[PDB]
């Protein structure tokens, strides 16, 4: 099966790297992960990482970096004795493989060389080390906070802190009035980053904080100005931090779905899709064909709806917004059609573990019938267009483009990466929710990546997502919306209102939540923007110990200083556009 | 003491102890009604099944109670067994044959130390398509309250009370489906300790007539440590 | 003019039109009988993420449960439908009504007189008590369903 | 008279402080109803999505700088309390800190209820906070009587 636990030794890497070193060292632990988890002292990590960076298929691109408590964990059969751990989850392209690597720390000695050397893109994710634990990274360019401001003192996700705001003191504007006294003597120290550049009038500070519309949310971009040049651009972020990670170790399996639909508000069930993957891998259900139909159907009806969002508001602000406002008609019938599914517009947690809420209510087909037949027309009067237009896309050529070295340093993943030559869909490489079973094609960009090319990229996605959902239309199979297993949460409704054991199950599964044995799962799938994943740790009991969420917007929002430099304030503002980014996800 | 292999693995129990409380003393979760720590074994629920070997080599041995077989050194056990699980939620499916349609309005009801067992077997799917057996309830006094329908035969009560309690008024009555656990007549439990049935009852068959006018379930309640 | 014309001037329309699963505003509902359907069995309260529902349980000399007070808190809800879902009697629904605004947050409590609807909302015909085990008016022991007539230990056939 | 009263009902000027999510239904609604809107110049702000420890000066200093009527509206469940996020990270709602004048429950709420907040704001704007003795009367109060009277609804396995 592919929920079984497995150990992955026999993995090409583990033997390499067993041979390098020989024995010892190495643990190789057992989990339902789907890739090589070795634990490797922090005295060999440098070493270790760099014989991964340049082996004869590398691992190029660092997925994630973040930090494990692992204080309370009494399930701790075969791993090493640690106080902390921190892991580093890397991905070969070339190899389409992934090796976890996890380095443990004792609490007096909270220490490890940084990382930021190999990979420029784990320096944020060091810096969100520092912030929500307390491990110090000895080595480090710019070690400050990046999510709590500069005076909140204590280390959030620790185990020790109280995760709730009741158990502070509510907001009683008692440090309201010391921001004022901040805010209001608006000063640069120079240590926002390196800042090299001295404050007078060489240079010149401006937050350059957008607040309009296509803004993608309220953020602030610090910029060194000289002769009209990013000198050196450093965001500030955190704003929008509404701590789902730490939420999910207080909430049920069952009733954290609601909290997945928030980490994008455009993305709904997309959002919910890794989530309860990676919970059915932890309880082992294999869930029936038409619940993977009916997931794809939603997921690919979302994908279609933020993509429409993206090439209108591309179109609205570099270009001409009167043909293209039809579609916010076309995307009140793609609303229509998801509460005539699951009930609501927006945030739908409809989701479950094992299946879905309901079955599909009987006038389904019709109504999508309808969409599929009346929507190709209008999809190639807005291909026509965007594809023809001549003055954005004079306009949008060469406008801070990269290549596919750069993006895999940076992380970048999704239509980002895409534009470049590499050929690497998750879809195709890694099926998930009965995508093995669909036809359909990976557009690509080619060399350069930039404005237009993703537009187009998207386009051409856009319409591969609608063969997708006329494939669901047309090959829905019949039978159960949910699987027929004990953790199945809730149970069919109709079997719990005549039956006492599904109506005992149903009992506990609500109130004190289903019981998940003690493994770690880990499932990665495309999202509307870049890569969406979703690393959960349970400790044998009915809640969370661990969720991690990997968001590709935090890899992409890092990404700008190193393209910008060297162009215009409109050139930064027309890249943070183009730039699949949402606050909501960079900040979780 | 002793040492018993479970499943592969080896472990270090007491040899006088039975293999219940061996694995229990382990943290291993096998099923069980009709066990108590204090009351000791009888072997009545047959909830408790695991699959035992001869030794070793035996693949093939037979299906005993953990409750009644002494931990001796030697013993070869496996509590994941297959044919041990079908048999224990085929235990738990019997039980469930009878049982009321009240999790609902039971005051048990997530405190239940039958449907702690009924989803830890995994038992979710009901084939049972005849009609329930009921029975009328008794008075019990001001701090009991009796609602038959709901027990599951452990016989529990009436070896915490007769045998343990030295209490003379509550029995067993009847015979193959039909046993009542009760009193001959209504009437106030005349014994001192009768509140523990409340414990030692692990459905919702005795409880606590206090607690009923100001019900709330346990996920709610605030505890403390007191004396 | 042409231009206008093909792009007619937007008109609201009075009447809006919502699915029969549109999760607004939350009722309890009643049986067909005419009894208020919720036993008070505190699996809403507890399924829901936020804990927006405080209820205490009553009983009637009757025997039948029903809540002293139930309480929403509709600030902090945000109509995720778990708790119709965790419902095993069908007393809590959501039906297609999003018209709420207040003035004051404290009169956006809403309590039991403000939830409990004339009527059975979605499922016209589900009794619950017909199932349960426990007896109430109307139904002494036997009378559920797929129950048998309890036979006394003291019957003369073995 | 009363014409000045008259004056403020008539016409209001809307601040648009939409968050990250909540925001694509105030588009919408705006959208549909309606770069008028500017900062300084409004005596209405909407605020809406999920109140931040963080950012919560900004919403200060906005307002602070409107003039001396000022009007704020709520929506949403993050805006009207901490909602669902009862975290370290969140405010506990925006009335904490700025008075509030009318709360639109729902998440995210609908364009209709964005119409009906600004009939209940007008008629608050036609009493005269808007008190006036006459507010006592309640949305949950006025129509129970008419959400009681309600008994059949259309089953969930249609459209
Ligand atoms: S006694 Fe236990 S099994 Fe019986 S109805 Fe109550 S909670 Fe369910
Ligand atoms: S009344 Fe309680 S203790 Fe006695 S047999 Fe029934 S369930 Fe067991
Ligand atoms: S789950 Fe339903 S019946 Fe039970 S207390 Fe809640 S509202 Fe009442
Ligand atoms: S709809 Fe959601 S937030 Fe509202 S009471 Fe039910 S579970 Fe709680
Ligand atoms: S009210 Fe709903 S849509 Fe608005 S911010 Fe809160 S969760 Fe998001
Ligand atoms: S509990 Fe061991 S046989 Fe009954």
């Amino acid at each position: 099966p592919a929920w079984q636990t497995r150990d992955h030794l026999d993995d090409p890497v583990i033997g390499e790297l067993r041979n390098r070193f020989g024995p010892d060292a190495f643990t190789v632990q057992a989990t339902r992960t789907g890739v090589p988890v070795v634990w490797i002292k922090r005295e060999q990590l440098l070493e270790v990482g760099d014989f991964l960076k340049k082996l004869p298929k590398p691992y190029v691109m660092l997925f994630d970096l973040h930090g494990m408590d692992e204080r309370l964990r009494t399930h701790r059969e075969g791993l090493p004795a640690a106080d902390f751990s921190v892991f580093y989850h890397l991905i070969s392209i070339d190899r389409n493989r992934d090796i976890m690597l996890k380095v443990a720390l004792a609490e007096n000695d909270l220490h490890v060389p940084t990382f930021t050397k190999l990979f420029p893109n784990a320096n944020w994710y060091e810096r969100e080390t520092w912030d929500l634990f307390g491990i110090t990274f000895d080595g480090h360019p710019n070690l400050r906070r990046i999510m709590m401001p500069q005076t909140w003192k204590g280390h959030p996700l620790r185990k020790d802190y109280p995760a709730r705001a009741t158990e502070f003191s509510p907001f009683e504007l008692t440090k309201a009035k010391q921001d004022l006294e901040m805010e209001a003597l608006t000063f640069k120290p120079e240590e926002w980053g390196m800042k090299r550049g001295t404050e007078n009038e060489d240079f010149m500070f401006l937050n350059l904080g957008p607040n309009h519309p296509s803004a993608h949310g309220a953020f602030r971009i610090v910029l060194q100005l000289d002769g009209e040049e990013i000198v050196d651009c450093v965001p500030d972020i955190g704003y929008h931090h509404r701590g789902a990670e730490k939420m999910g170790e207080r909430q049920s399996w069952h009733s954290y779905i609601p909290y997945t639909d928030r980490i994008e508000y455009l993305g709904g069930c997309v959002n919910e899709m890794p989530y309860v993957l990676a919970v059915e891998k932890l309880a082992g259900i294999t869930v029936p064909d038409r619940v993977n139909v009916i997931r794809v159907m939603l997921s690919e009806l979302f994908r279609i709806n933020s993509h429409l969002l993206y090439i209108s508001t591309f179109i609205q602000d570099v270009g001409a917004m009167t043909p293209v406002f039809f579609a916010f008609t076309d995307r009140q019938k793609i609303y229509d059609l998801v509460e005539a599914i699951t009930g609501f517009r927006m945030h739908p947690a409809w989701f479950r573990i094992g299946g879905v809420a309901h079955d599909l209510p009987r006038g389904w087909d019709r109504l999508l019938r309808e969409f599929l037949d009346w929507m190709p027309k209008r999809l190639a009067s807005y291909e026509k267009a965007a594809l023809q237009n001549t003055i954005l896309k004079g306009r949008s050529q060469g406008v801070a483009a990269y290549g596919a070295k750069e993006a895999l340093e940076w992380g970048t993943t999704g239509a980002g990466l895409r534009a470049t030559g590499i050929d690497f869909d998750v879809r195709k490489a890694r099926p998930y929710s009965g995508y093995e079973n669909f036809d359909f094609e990976i557009p690509v960009g080619g060399g350069v990546s930039d404005c237009y090319t993703r537009v187009m990229l998207k386009v051409e996605e856009l319409r591969q997502s609608l063969r997708i959902l006329e494939q669901c239309l047309n090959n829905m199979p019949e039978g159960p919306f949910k699987a027929d297993h004990p953790l199945t949460t809730p149970p069919p409704k109709e079997r719990t209102l005549q039956h006492i054991e599904t109506l005992i199950t149903h009992f506990l599964q609500v109130s004190w939540g289903p019981v998940m044995p003690a493994n770690e799962s880990f499932q990665m799938i495309e999202a509307t923007k870049g890569i969406n994943s979703y690393y959960l740790t349970s400790d044998g009991s009915t809640m969370s110990y661990r969720t991690r969420v990997r968001t590709p917007s935090f890899a992409h929002l890092q990404q700008i200083p190193a393209a910008i430099r060297g162009s215009l304030v409109s050139d930064l503002i027309v890249y943070l556009g183009s730039i699949d980014f949402v606050m909501s996800d960079v900040d979780r | 003491m002793a040492t018993i292999h479970v499943d592969g693995k080896e472990y270090e129990v007491n040899g006088a102890d039975n293999l219940l409380e061996a694995c229990l003393s382990l943290g291993l979760d096998i099923p069980y009604f009709c066990w108590h720590p204090a009351l000791g074994s009888v072997g009545a629920c047959r909830q408790c099944a695991v699959k035992q070997y001869q030794n070793a080599e035996d693949t093939r041995g037979r299906l005993v109670m953990s409750c009644m077989t002494p931990a001796s050194d030697g013993t070869f056990i496996s509590i994941d067994d297959e044919e041990a699980k079908q048999f224990r939620e085929s235990v738990v499916e019997w039980l469930m044959t009878n049982h009321p349609h009240d999790c609902p309005v039971c005051e048990e009801g997530g405190n239940c130390h039958l449907q702690d067992m009924t989803v830890m077997t995994g038992h979710s799917f009901r084939r049972y398509r005849f009609t329930k057996r009921t029975h009328r309830n008794q008075d019990l006094g001001p701090f009991i309250s009796h609602e038959m329908n709901r027990c599951i035969a452990c016989y529990r009560c009436v070896r915490y009370y007769k045998d343990y309690a030295d209490g003379t008024d509550l029995g067993v009555y009847g015979a193959h489906d039909n046993v009542y656990f009760g009193r001959p007549e209504d009437g106030t439990l005349e014994s001192e300790f009768s509140g523990n049935l409340v414990e030692i009852c692990p459905t919702g068959v005795f409880t606590d007539k206090t607690h009923s006018e100001r019900y709330n379930r346990k996920w709610d309640m605030q505890f403390a440590p007191s004396i | 003019h042409a231009f206008a014309k093909r792009e007619t001037r937007m008109y609201p329309e009075e009447p809006v039109y919502l699915p029969p699963r549109y999760r607004g505003r939350i009722v309890l509902t009643r049986d067909p009988d005419g009894e208020e359907r919720c036993v008070a069995c505190n699996l809403c309260a507890v399924a829901c993420p936020v804990g927006c529902i405080s209820l205490q349980k009553a009983e009637t000399k009757d025997g039948r449960w029903y809540p002293e007070f139930f309480r929403i808190n509709f600030s902090r809800c945000i109509f995720c439908g778990l708790c119709e879902e965790a419902c095993p009697t069908t007393a809590i629904q959501l039906t297609p009504d999003f018209e709420m605004g207040e003035y004051k947050r404290q009169d956006l409590v809403y309590e039991k007189e403000d939830l409990l609807i004339s009527g059975p909302g979605k499922y016209p015909e589900y009794n619950f008590y017909r199932m349960a085990g426990m007896a109430i008016d109307g139904k002494d022991k036997g009378e559920a369903e797929n129950e048998a007539k309890p036979i006394d230990v003291k019957s003369l056939l073995p | 008279n009363d014409m000045v009263n008259w004056g403020r009902k008539n016409s209001i000027w809307p601040y648009n402080f939409g968050l990250s999510c909540c925001y694509v239904e105030m588009v919408t609604s705006f959208t549909a109803v309606h770069l008028r809107a500017s900062p300084r110049q409004a005596d209405l702000m909407v605020v809406a999505g999920t109140c931040f420890t963080k950012m919560a000066p900004v919403i200060q200093r906005l307002y602070d700088q409107m003039l001396e009527p000022k009007w704020v509206i709520s929506m949403g469940a993050c805006a009207n309390s901490g909602g669902m996020y009862d975290i370290y990270s969140v405010v506990q709602g925006v009335d904490k800190f700025i008075p509030v004048d009318v709360y639109i429950p729902g998440c995210p709420p609908r364009p209709e209820a964005y119409m009906q907040a600004l009939m209940l704001l007008q008629e608050s704007i036609g009493k005269e906070q808007g008190v006036y003795r006459a507010n006592m009367q309640s949305e949950r109060e006025r129509k129970r009587g008419e959400r009681i009277a309600v008994t059949n609804l259309r089953t969930p396995d249609e459209i």
